RNA sequence: GGAGCUUGACUGCGAGACUUACAAGUCAAGCAGGGACGAAAGUCGGGAUUAGUGAUCCGGCACCCCCGAGUGGAAGGGGUG
RNA sequence: UCGGUACGGUUUGUGUAGGAUAGGUGGGAGACUGUGAAACCUCGACGCCAGUUGGGGCGGAGUCGUUGUUGAAAUACCACUCUGAUCGUAUUGGGCAUCUAACCUCGAACCCUGAAUCGGGUUUAGGGACAGUGCCUGGCGGGUAGUUUAACUGGGGCGGU
RNA sequence: UACUAAAAACACAGGUCCGUGCGAAGUCGCAAGACGAUGUAUACGGACUGACGCCUGCCCGGUGCUGGAAGGUUAAGAGG
RNA sequence: CCGUACCCGUGUGUGGGCGCCCGUGACGAAUCAGCGGUACUAACCACCCAAAACCGGAUCGAUCACUCCCCUUCGGGGGUG
RNA sequence: GCGGAGUGAUCUACCCAUGGCCAGGGUGAAGCGCGGGUAAGACCGCGUGGAGGCCCGAACCCACUUAGGUUGAAGACUGAGGGGAUGAGCUGUGGGUAGGGGUGAAAGGCCAAUCAAACUCCGUGAUAGCUGGUUCUCCCCGAAAUGCAUUUAGGUGCAGC
RNA sequence: UAGACGGUGAGAGCCCGGUACGCGAAAACCCGGCACCUGCCUAGUAUCAAUUCCCGAGUAGCAGCGGGCCCGUGGAAUCCGCUGUGAAUCCGCCGGGACCACCCGGUAAGCCUAAAUACUCCUCGAUGACCGAUAGCGGAUUAGUACCGUGAGGGAAUGGU
RNA sequence: GGAGCUGUCAACCGAGCGUGGAUCCGAGGAUUUCCGAAUGGGGAAACCCAGCACGAGUGAUGUCGUGCUACCCGCAUCUGAAUAUAUAGGGUGCGGGAGGGAACGCGGGGAAGUGAAACAUCUCAGUACCCGUAGGAGGAGAAAACAAUUGUGAUUCCGCAAGUAGUGGCGAGCGAACGCGGAACAGGCUAAACCGCACGCAUGGGUAACCGGGUAGGGGUUGUGUGUGCGGGGUUGUGGG
């Protein structure tokens, strides 16, 4: 999605997309959001998570 | 990254013997099934 | 028009004036270096003259202890062409 | 599987020098007697009964430098051979897959919702490493957006400059 | 076409062509979500044409759009 | 307001009917021996679904050596096999 | 005119929900029965029927010609003749769609009396090489409308005066 | 200590309110004053080889695309974002404008932290070479009023015996 | 405080009070309808209609007076489904926020007209505007800072440096810091290490090598780690623990 990480607190990034002509008009970096499914512990029911992908590998780890 | 296993896998071995999972394949399938760590302070409690 | 031998189709300059809105343009005696041609005098800083070219910014290719962001370097810059 | 690259090995071309036709070779002028047996039909990446290098085995004690009449040829001891076929320990781009466990399901049933065809969870079936989405990216795009589209002039335009 | 144009324009019923296999394609939003439709190729969307009668000739070069692997070119990535 | 109504609810009294309640009636449930409908299922099969290595039967081009003959412009064209 | 944020579907365009309305005549479709015709059924004649984006024509809806209006009675009207009038009709209520957007049987028409992008507040005192305006007195001096260049020729920079 | 200012029938230090200066308070708020309550330390501070561990992680770095900086990606460091890949713990990393070696400064990926700083809806005090009813607030006068617009919004005029 | 007063346009009639201290002035309290975040539910804001619980009223409902009843997040507590774990949710009880105010602050998004004699980079401008969020101020702040050899030593703010270096379709323009002078001057807590208790998995099913520390016994004993919860410890660059 073009969502925001739910834990990190990470969000959408602004800035522009400048052509070769320099002509700046405005995109926005964002960040990679999956929707994980994080059980809490082994046995939980895993709702779902907009997590980033600096969240999948480390930080909170559940799938 | 060596881990700590449960049972045997054609991938994973043993339980600590050298262990080069696929980055993604253990959480999405080993941490489901009870059977590896992540190491954070488990080089030790293995022994 | 022809015949000889050559590279001045030079490096550093330049009093002076032509003209010029400014930019640009043009001539330039003579000064030195090191050359050509000539026995020498001298002439040669392209063609009998006037067109054949474009400013600036910006990149490029070489030479130079010019600078070199702590210092030695360097990249990058700078002058010259 | 195509095929890879580091590699732990059996280790590669009837062009001249011919018992002998081994990228270079070489701590040495056998790894002492201390090798995969010149006995048979010998028929293989060469296949050219010739092969220094040779496939299934040898009068269970000898292809020898120094019986080289050749680059010193006795290099399965130094080059642990270029190592062609690769023999398997790894890596590992592609080719094709099968699988499910991520992920996607306006496919199914149940639960607090019975106050519900939204939600969410659970089992369930299906896809399924695909799509989608993120960051990078080639293309394409009047679909929208900002803009350009000169002057002269005997009005302007056309012509020309 | 309020407020100078009522028309030969627009629409039409009819005809093709193109797309769509179904949370459709198309459209509105960035998305969810909607409409399309509680429809389902005899349906829906788009383009042209325009009851009916006789018919709709020639051209695939240009450009679309459609399907095609000898390839060449090929940008971030791999790479060194 | 007059006359006459209708509707929703409330309080007090009266009639009988019903029925809880002791009092009769409608039935109807228990574990145990027998047995059934065969519903259901540790095997398999009647029928038929469907698909496997592997032997394969027609498809052919824009595929590679054949060259069996064609003009060539160093390059291609027919057709089994 | 350009941008940001809003405000507007009480007019108008279309749509959605629920209601209302259309005098009066006329034409006579499908159908049904009858006399049938016809081996049969098609067809005719009858009766009944009551159909239509049917006919004429009031209300209602529009607005075709025309005269009048034109500092109107009226910022779009009036008189007479007009088209539609069971329909793709009119109309009521309530609601929905909103500005590069809506809606449009399409005219670039309507979106609150000026829509090839509404209106309002804001950027904002936009900006114009263009136009207009610039207010009291006297004394002295006193031009130019040429050159060159120019996206320049009604501007300007430099010179000239 | 009072000749500020304003009023009174004119131009008032001495008529009035006041001023100069002095008093001024229950309660409130607040300045602050002492005692109570709570908050520590029952030496390892020193010196010691340095035997060992730690010093803030998907973070820093590096590559991709941008932002930002005088720095318009240029050759650009420092810093910030998003995406990959992805570290160490002091003999580590970071900076010193690419980068490298030596030399210096500091130890990011925890957080907190008064002052000087700006600000004016509001009350008090004051002033003006500020305006004096077409001025000055849009608003002296029932003012954001009447009226205008559906709405957002616009928006006056009006003082003197 | 002391003689009038009954606010005013706007001055008229009333009818009253006041020297027992009135009007009047300050501070504190009570009352404070209805709407408005508006919050019981609804709503054309200022109105419609309720639930429970007290408390009136009628013969009896109807009626009346008072209080709570919104939502969300956080916490305490019972709870805990499909399904067992257990969460999701689900009651309960306290605590909180919401909405506004002229500006000033921080974080994020972010034009255009304009200028560039056109225009696209650039400007305009981080401007207007939009969103989030608090404060009496905010932010930043305590070196992973500048400096270049004599170094200074948190931040902030004012004057210069400076229209300077630079940077610019090197156009229109944009433009620091180094460094000095000043206002003021404040530094601290943490995490990491380890030591200590606790739960829960691993460990022992004990012989465990450890019981405040030294030898000898000594119960054979929980010695020993882990996922966290808490208590000390520690806070630094002359490197520090």
């Amino acid at each position: 999605m073009a969502a925001v990480c739910d834990i990190c607190g990470k969000g959408p990034g602004f800035g522009k997309s400048v052509s070769h002509s320099h002509r700046r008009t405005s995109r926005r970096w964002d960040p990679n959001i999956q929707t994980v499914h994080a059980v809490t512990r082994p046995g939980g029911n895993k709702k779902r998570l907009n997590v980033c992908t600096s969240c999948i590998k480390a930080g909170k780890i559940t799938r | 990254m060596k881990l700590i296993l449960t049972a045997d896998v054609d991938h994973l071995g043993s339980i600590g013997d050298t262990v080069e999972v696929k980055d993604g394949y253990g959480r999405n399938f080993l941490l489901p099934r009870g059977l590896a760590i992540v190491a954070s302070r488990g080089a030790q409690k293995q022994a």
